[PDB]
């Protein structure tokens, strides 16, 4: 596992090309996240 | 230490989450290739991960970030999609569910895009897809999700395409 930048918590990745894409985050130490949900599914196949 | 408790679909943290989930969801450059091709999902089960040790973990950091950067953790909720998600909910995460060769260097990425996190169920690129019928697009097998709280603090701006 790397580091962040010199002075940072995080990185947000922001789509610049796309302008229908949301951001992506990297954080550099696990305990900066709590995985709070578990979400169960299946995706579902087009009409 | 890890326990689950089921959220009933009538409960609005169920309905706010699964909202979450299913408005989040977008097309994708590889076609469906990674993730496989849908617009929505069948929600089969929602359930809260309650675990003290790694809830005060996570808060202990959340308020050495906060001090760092003028009180205000940057706190989001983050989908996470990945074939360690068992071990995650059970021990937390750590170095051995990062990214190496990530875009933004080797660490744990989240997506504001249920879809995109979704494209790491089965592992990088979709890796051979679900274990049963070795499909990345499989209508049939059940895949699962993290929605996380994670602390971005003062993050630093990659613009990227
Ligand atoms: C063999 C397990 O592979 C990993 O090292 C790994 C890599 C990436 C991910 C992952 C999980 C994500 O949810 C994600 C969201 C946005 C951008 C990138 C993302 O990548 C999960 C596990
Ligand atoms: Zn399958």
């Amino acid at each position: 596992m790397a580091h962040s930048p010199p002075g940072h918590h995080s990185v947000t990745g922001r789509p610049s090309v796309n302008g229908l894409a949301l951001a992506e985050y990297v954080i550099y130490r696990g305990e900066q996240a709590y995985p709070e949900y578990l979400i169960t599914y299946q995706i579902m196949r087009p009409e | 230490g890890t326990i689950l408790i089921d959220l009933s679909p009538d409960d609005k943290e169920f309905q706010s989450v699964e909202e979450e989930m299913q408005s989040t969801v977008r097309e994708h450059r590889d076609g469906g290739h990674a993730g496989g091709i849908f617009n929505r999902y069948n929600i089969l089960k929602i359930q809260k991960v309650c675990n003290k040790k790694l809830w005060e973990r996570y808060t202990h950091r959340r308020k050495e970030v906060s001090e760092e950067n003028h009180n205000h953790a940057n706190e989001r909720m983050l989908f996470h999609g990945s074939p360690f998600v068992n071990a995650i909910i059970h021990k937390g995460f750590d170095e051995r569910h990062a990214y190496i060769g990530g875009m933004f260097g080797a660490g744990i990425y989240f997506a504001e895009n249920s879809s995109k996190s979704n494209q790491y169920v089965y592992g990088i690129g979709g890796g051979t897809g679900c274990p049963v019928h070795k499909d990345r697009s499989c209508y049939i097998c059940h895949r699962q999700l993290l929605f996380c709280r994670v602390t971005l603090g003062k993050s630093f701006l990659q613009f990227s395409a």
